[PDB]
């Protein structure tokens, strides 16, 4: 949902 | 003249960037940094000043769940510190109500918060009113006829296609309807007496999708769909049209803005983002 | 003819890296990929086989922490999956006590392991011993004297300056005493008798410092500084001298070898990396 690795 | 404020937002590693956009003449500003960088906030004005709160501060060196409220002068071009909520909340929702501010949810590390937190300016103090019926995180929050509604999102185990109602007065929640679709970090706002959910992440895909809900039929109804599937973006209403910034599609951080009419029920790209991003808060002063 | 192995990695992503240095004649040698990419490993060397543990994969569909143990036959070129531990552990740390490989700590999503588990590369087996009395991850951990220590580190609210010790014989730990600097994501090593505790994370910025324990002294002693201040650096000792290889100084992912001559007190740098890189796993044979 947010792309945070 | 208001203008579109954006803060903060993930591209690599959590950002720092305060930027201002002015819909009538298409330009960017670069104002003051925030002091902490911070994604998964949430954004809103009260009084003319701005004020970022919550998120996570995720570096190559590790991450940090973030407590913090912070007051942006325009006028200064100055950010304060201001006290601090009862818990770190990431991938927050807020929502003001009569000058006060109110954070809804995120996570803490490994605990999904269903607690409410109200802040008073004049006190710069925070309390806590009646939790939520769902531990949400990555929920949307919009403001309507002075009631709070707090919409999807992600519970710890699923993600979440309910959404309820805060009365303010009463101090208690409901459950409403339930949008047609799952969405977790969709952009939620009002418009022309209509909640409007754009976008977010279902469970499976990054979505395009927007429904809103009319809260006298009680029922939710798609409008027209985004030109980009996205989800942790940020959003907002100026001047009748909801502006939509940023997001992850599930390949790209986007720095595309797009603008709804609900008059032609059309989306328009109207502007870039300096650089994309997800994750940000967004507000309009 | 020992050569400093370093395996996997992140800059952007986790890395399938593995490289092996040779400090007689300077060159670099490119081996044989991981077969997944992973950052916040450690590496240790039992029997001629290099071992990768643990860390973190960052692929499309989204974020792994491992559990995987892969073994590397250096006579072969060729990586072979061994049993895995019983837990994820990203940012563990690694040591190796009479040909058994010990991982401790490090983190599952937002579990902050105190945990600590044995393998027996005769019996291809992992046993779970006495747990550590602090959660750590980003743990270095250094043997020394047929003892176990780990040192500093993140318990998920603080990051530490404490460290601890483990008795095989006795399977227990006790806590010793604190270091000057709080760190986590140091380089930890033991060189003619003493542990070094080299760069990381204070809460603050990227560390240069470095210091030592004395185990009969019970303090610990700054050093010189290295050059580059580096987090999430990889660590090994080899011909009476200390390497540190790459890392995070809060602006870039490093690239630099940096090696310590205890007989003279200082670094100097010896090599750089085919490419800049932090969460290496780093050992020697
Ligand atoms: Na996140
Ligand atoms: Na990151
Ligand atoms: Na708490
Ligand atoms: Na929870
Ligand atoms: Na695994
Ligand atoms: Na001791
Ligand atoms: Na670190």
């Amino acid at each position: 949902e947010t792309g945070e690795l | 003249g208001r203008l579109i404020y954006t803060a903060g937002g993930y591209f690599r590693q959590s950002l720092s960037y305060l930027e201002a956009y002015n819909p009538s003449d298409g330009t960017w500003l670069r104002l003051a940094d925030l002091q902490v960088p911070r994604s998964g906030l949430a954004g809103c004005v009260v009084g003319g000043l701005l004020y970022a709160v919550g998120g996570r501060n995720n570096s190559p060196d590790g991450n940090t769940d973030s407590s913090a409220l912070d007051c942006y002068n325009p006028m200064t071009n100055q950010w304060s510190p201001c006290a601090p909520m009862s818990v770190p909340r990431n991938r927050i929702g807020v929502g003001v109500i009569d000058g006060h501010i109110y954070a809804v949810g995120g996570s803490h590390g490994c605990i999904h918060h269903n607690s409410v937190e109200r802040y008073e300016p004049e006190r710069d103090e925070w309390h806590l009113v009646a939790p939520m019926l769902t531990r949400r995180i990555g929920v949307g929050v919009a403001v309507l006829n002075r009631l709070l509604y707090a919409v999807g999102g992600f519970d710890g185990t699923n993600r979440l296609n309910s959404a309820e109602c805060y009365y303010p007065e009463r101090n208690e929640w409901r459950m409403i309807t339930a949008m047609n679709t799952i969405r977790s970090g969709a952009g939620v706002c009002v418009l022309h007496n209509c909640i409007y959910a754009a976008g977010g992440y279902d469970g499976q895909d990054q979505l395009n999708s927007v429904e809103r809900y009319d809260v006298e039929t009680e029922t939710w109804t798609f409008v027209a769909p985004m030109k980009h599937r996205r989800s942790a973006l940020g959003i907002t209403v100026h001047q009748g049209r909801i502006y939509v910034l940023g997001g992850y599609d599930g390949h790209t951080f986007l720095d595309s803005v797009e603008c709804y009419d609900p008059d032609t029920d059309t989306w328009s790209e109207v502007t870039r983002m300096t650089s994309g991003r997800s994750g940000v808060g967004v507000a309009v002063t």
